[PDB]
């Protein structure tokens, strides 16, 4: 008797999976009658109730209103819900930006510590001045009476000491950071482009501590002077915009300005004005103190022996930056993977820092 | 740690003068200078080397010690939250004596770089030292020079970060107006303060005092108008939290300053009361 | 353009013009066709232009070397206003002494040494000296802004070339 | 105790009133889950509701719906709504847009180690690349070490290049996914730029690959001069296979290789532990 005990009590339970699973389907069912509501925005005030609304899923339609709601959220700059057949408008639903992909990055911040490919204590901290400071007491800026700045420019080789910074030190502000990638932005067929960016910005109106990051765009830097383009022409049409977020309506502090590219060739001169970049990180190649923070990381990576000199590898360095000094351990530890031993000679080490030079350029 | 053999070097500062240990001594100071500087913020503690400095300071003259905190403030000297402690508390011992030392103190004012450009002590002790510095110069015959002092020095420590350290510093400074003659001085000098105070919980006096300074002013200028403006938040302070002793004669000359206006839209409202029909005949009578 | 001339005291200002410049034809109707229906629309609605004359119509551009000379043509563009640098000495002074007026500055500290030698910039250069310098304020934590501050600063404010030097004719 | 008699007749009874009844409404459902209908894709993930825009450019909106999971709740994300009630139910596969642009798919090719030869000197080099952490990740990741991707290899063909990276297929048994690189530039803005985190996003979810690049002369013909902004979908291209190594890594089923006949461009900034490690003249 006690053998079904057990089992009849697991049978309950799966009568609970074999019943609330159908029954959110049978409001479905019965839903039938109110068809699945399109897409419309409250634009200018025009009879006592009724307003001009026009759908972004097609033509321009104006709908009826109905009582259930009240004209206090009806104002402009709100989504609404519009009905398809009775042409009404239903209820009122929260304004909805469209978090894709592109819109909000699903990737926020990092799960990395600090920076590796840092070491730089002046350049690195001179970023941070311009960023923590409106964002507990902007009252420095105030006595001086200017506007706070959100000039970041990154000129150098891409990927080495450079984009890591944006999921590295924007991770550990606590602010809200979406990666912004130009190739999905593009929108080869009719494009929507810097019309996506602007949607972007009311997180920055709902959530002050917002970052945006532009990940290595050389694709808007040439003007071409010819003008003889096909699909770049609209290019520099769609950059006017971008440059409006910084000059027109548009003023915060909290949102920074960050713009990374590979060559300063003809990249145009507007953007580079000294209110909209300010702060230039060149990518140089720094003494022992500058790679030292690295050499540390790069350290506790590899299990060897405790017997190493790294300050004869550093005079060793030609060339090298925090991608190069990947390379080292990379390729020395290759040697050792048929030698059945994770340890890694000194000696060893520095003969793939030789090898990093002959392949340089 | 290293401030164990520290202690061996207090035996000198005994027997031996103080001026022996400004040369002597200031080494050892330059070496835990040396330990960290720029590097972190506290390697061990900041405190040794203002005990140090407090030693020096009631045993040589003070016009040594004035020129050793002078190339501490120039370069590092450790955290920047030990400058404070390696000054503040050297001028403790300055209260005792004074006398020939208010003139030495003076140096010691211009001595610190906060100040003519405040660079990172935020506190108002420093306004303090110059508002006591003021009340010395009110009895020398200075009058002109008093108020510029207290001005835009209020800003420098906490512009909007504390209001009580403000609030004294306001105060004073509206009365270095009323002695200097110049009534429209103080009336601009308090602006960004506003009704902020009534829009936080009751603190009593802070409120009883900025209304008295304010009817000084108008005193000059025999505005009747604009007394009766400052009379009304206290009349309805003494009417709440203290008792009718000091309301009754408050309101003596309340209503006597609303005869001198042609009535008002605040006037009409302010004729009839309930608790003026008692005690004093007169308060009837102007009632 | 229906707005202009209902409310008279109405100023339209179209920033940035230059986005189009001399012509594209390519697809035709697709991606193109957008502007080359305005050009025929900016000659019909600036045709009842006048009546009213209340209407303000301010073009923003940057070259405008490659832009429709067609438009030159009176009744749609008449006179274009030139926008260069040429800054002198009496026009940099004003601007120094605007944005610096609510700020607190030492009386020890002074632009001569920047203003004398110094030729030919614009206002973006003088806009950002109350940036920089206040920046360099900021990361040493000074509240007013010293002379050697100023001076500091004119590396990166003035030339911007981080490649090699500048002026390489006479060296 | 007496229970039970009545109560096992009335619940086995139940089984088409409860069970069954998925099945038993979808008389009606099943017509419109039939595939003549129109998909939809999925922008959101007051109570609860989601936005769904469809692919016939109509957004529209829908309250608390139990046909989907809060699991499968993605930002754009393939599925598919009834013609006219626009009810969810057939969800698309995921990869939105295309798959890489051209393809060609080969299991086990008949080149091999035998069929080359002269490559045996990197080809001992390439298995401490691509092979070894395809399998075995423990010594790699006691060192921290991160093998790259792939490599890059310039030359005349029938010495390697293509029948070198066809026979690398065979030996690990890995799917083979070939793009041409005159392929990738197209006529649109960001037409193959789109499809760099496409073609990643499809060789992460499904089965282990490795993409090779025929020709990277056709995308790698750019030097230092200002001609490279004639076409910008060719260096976002590049930029874009470079920073996204590390955030498409930690797996084994996406593998970045490049081939052409020669190389005239040199690029410092190919130099990576995840980039490209070998150059093969």
């Amino acid at each position: 008797h006690r053998r079904y005990d057990d089992q009849l009590k697991q049978r309950r339970q799966n009568i609970r999976d074999l019943e609330k699973l159908y029954d959110k389907t049978e409001n479905d069912i019965k839903a039938l009658q109110s068809i699945g509501q399109l897409i419309g925005e409250v634009m200018k005030e025009l009879s006592e109730e009724k307003y001009i609304v026009k759908a972004s899923s097609g033509p321009r339609y104006i709908v009826g209103v109905r009582n259930s709601v009240d004209r206090s959220k009806l104002k402009k700059g709100v989504r609404v819900t519009l009905d398809i057949t009775t042409l009404t408008i239903m209820r009122i639903l929260p304004r909805e930006t469209d978090p894709l992909v592109y819109n909000m990055t699903s990737f926020e911040q990092g799960e990395i510590t600090f920076d590796g490919i840092g070491g730089l204590t002046e350049q690195i901290r001179e970023l941070r001045e311009v960023i923590e400071l409106p964002l507990k007491n902007p009252e420095i800026f105030q006595r001086v009476g200017i506007k706070p700045p959100k000039g970041v420019l990154l000129y150098g080789p891409p990927g080495t000491g450079k984009t890591l910074l944006a999921k590295a030190v924007a991770a550990t502000i606590g602010a809200n950071f979406i990666f912004s990638p130009a190739s999905g932005i593009v929108d080869k067929y009719i494009g929507e482009s810097a019309r996506i960016i602007r949607e972007m910005f009311a997180y920055a109106k709902e959530h002050e501590p917002c970052i945006i990051f532009m990940d290595e765009v050389d694709a808007i830097g040439g003007r071409r002077f010819s003008e003889g383009t096909s699909a770049d022409r609209e290019i520099q049409r769609t950059l006017m915009e971008l440059l409006t977020q910084m000059d027109g309506f548009d003023n915060l502090g909290q949102t920074k300005i960050i713009m990374a590219t590979n060559r300063p060739d003809t990249l145009d001169p507007a953007l580079l004005r000294p209110g909209r970049l300010d702060r230039k990180v060149e990518i140089p190649l720094p003494n022992e103190a500058g790679r030292l923070e690295i050499f540390k990381i790069h350290t506790a990576k590899v299990k060897k022996t405790g017997e190493f000199d790294f300050e004869a590898a550093v005079k060793m360095s030609d060339g090298f930056n925090g991608a190069d000094i990947r390379n080292c351990a990379t390729e020395a530890g290759f040697f050792a993977i048929r030698d059945d031993r994770d340890h890694i000679n000194p000696d060893d080490l520095m003969k793939a820092v030789r090898k990093v030079a002959e392949v340089k350029k | 740690k290293d401030y164990s053999q520290i202690l061996k070097e207090e035996f000198p500062k005994i027997d031996s003068l103080a001026q022996n240990d400004c040369n002597s001594a200031l080494d050892q100071l330059l070496v835990l200078e040396k330990k960290t500087r720029q590097a972190s913020d506290l390697a061990s503690s900041k405190e040794v080397l203002a005990k140090i400095v407090d030693l020096l300071a009631s045993r040589n003259k003070w016009d040594d010690l004035n020129e050793q905190l002078t190339l501490l403030s120039k370069k590092h000297g450790q955290l920047k939250l030990s400058i404070q402690y390696m000054i503040q508390k050297v001028m403790e011992y300055l209260k005792s004596s004074k006398s020939l030392d208010l003139n030495t103190r003076i140096s010691v004012i211009e001595t610190i770089r906060v100040v003519t450009e405040n660079k990172i002590f935020v506190e108002v002790e420093r306004a303090r030292v110059t508002k006591d510095l003021v009340e010395i110069k009110k009895e020398e015959g200075k009058i002109d020079e008093a108020a510029d002092i207290l001005c835009e020095l209020q800003v420098e420590t906490y512009g909007s970060m504390e209001m009580s350290e403000k609030i004294q510093f306001i105060l004073e400074q509206m009365e270095l107006s009323i002695l200097k003659g110049d009534y429209s001085q103080a009336t601009v000098l308090s602006r960004k303060i506003l009704k902020k105070t009534f829009k936080n919980p009751k603190y009593e006096s802070l409120k009883l005092e900025y209304y008295n300074l304010l009817v000084k002013i108008s005193l000059h200028k025999r505005e009747y108008l604009e007394v009766a403006q400052y009379l009304q938040e206290i009349y309805q302070t003494d009417a709440i939290k203290s008792d009718e002793a000091k309301w009754k004669p408050v309101l003596s000359h309340i209503v006597y300053f609303l005869v001198l206006s042609p009535y008002g839209n605040l006037q009409n409202d302010l004729i009839h009361k309930i608790q003026n029909d008692n005690n004093l005949k007169k308060l009837e009578s102007q009632e | 353009f229906r707005l202009a001339r209902e409310n008279a005291p109405s100023i339209i200002f179209i920033d940035e013009v230059d986005s189009i410049a001399t012509k594209r034809f390519d697809a035709q109707t697709g991606s193109d066709r957008e502007v080359q229906r305005i050009l025929i629309e900016l000659l019909t609605q600036m045709d009842g232009f006048d009546q009213s004359t209340n209407v303000k119509v301010i073009m923003a551009t940057n070259r405008a070397d490659t832009l429709d000379p067609a438009l030159l043509r009176p009744g749609r563009l008449d006179r274009k206003i030139e926008f260069p640098s040429l800054r002198d000495r009496r026009e940099r002074r004003l601007i120094f002494g605007t944005i610096a007026s609510k700020m607190s500055l030492a009386p020890e500290a002074d632009l001569d040494s920047l203003i004398i030698r110094n030729d030919s910039l614009s206002g973006a250069v003088i806009a950002a000296i109350m940036q920089e310098a206040g920046l360099r304020a900021v990361r040493k934590n000074r509240y007013v802004i010293l002379q050697s501050d100023l001076e500091e600063a004119y590396a990166t404010q003035v030339k911007t070339d981080n490649t090699v030097d500048k002026f390489d004719f006479y060296k | 105790i007496r229970i039970f008699r009545s109560e096992l007749q009335r619940l086995s009874h139940e089984n088409n009133v409860m069970l069954e009844k998925i099945k038993d409404n979808k008389e009606k459902i099943k017509n419109n889950r039939q595939l003549p209908y129109l998909v939809a894709n999925v922008v959101e993930v007051v109570g609860k509701a989601a936005v769904v825009k469809t692919s016939s450019r109509q957004t529209v909106f829908l309250p608390m719906v139990g046909l989907v999971d809060p699991d499968k709740l993605k930002p754009n994300d393939l599925v598919g709504v009834n013609k006219d009630s626009y009810l969810i139910l057939d969800t698309l596969p995921s990869e939105f847009d295309s798959r890489v642009k051209a393809m060609e798919v080969d299991e086990k090719p008949t080149e091999t180690y035998s069929d080359v030869g002269g490559l045996d000197k990197q080809i001992e080099e390439l298995v401490e690349a691509i092979v070894l952490p395809m399998k075995r990740a423990d010594k790699f990741k006691d060192m921290g070490i991160r093998a790259p991707k792939g490599a890059l290899m310039y030359g005349p063909p029938g010495t390697g290049k293509t029948l070198l990276a066809r026979a690398c297929a065979a030996q690990t048994n890995a799917t083979f996914l070939k793009l041409a690189a005159p392929q990738l530039v197209q006529m649109y803005i960001g037409e193959g730029a789109k499809l760099v985190r496409d073609a990643f996003a499809l060789a992460k979810e499904k089965a282990p690959t490795i993409i090779f690049i025929d020709e990277l002369d056709a995308i790698g013909t750019k030097r230092f001069d200002s001609e490279k902004s004639g076409d910008r979908e060719v260096q976002r291209t590049m930029l874009e296979l470079l920073n996204q190594l590390d955030g498409f890594s930690s797996d084994d089923r996406v593998k970045v290789l490049a081939a052409t006949n020669r190389v005239d461009v040199l690029d410092p900034a190919l130099l990576r532990s995840g980039r490209l490690d070998r150059k093969i003249e």
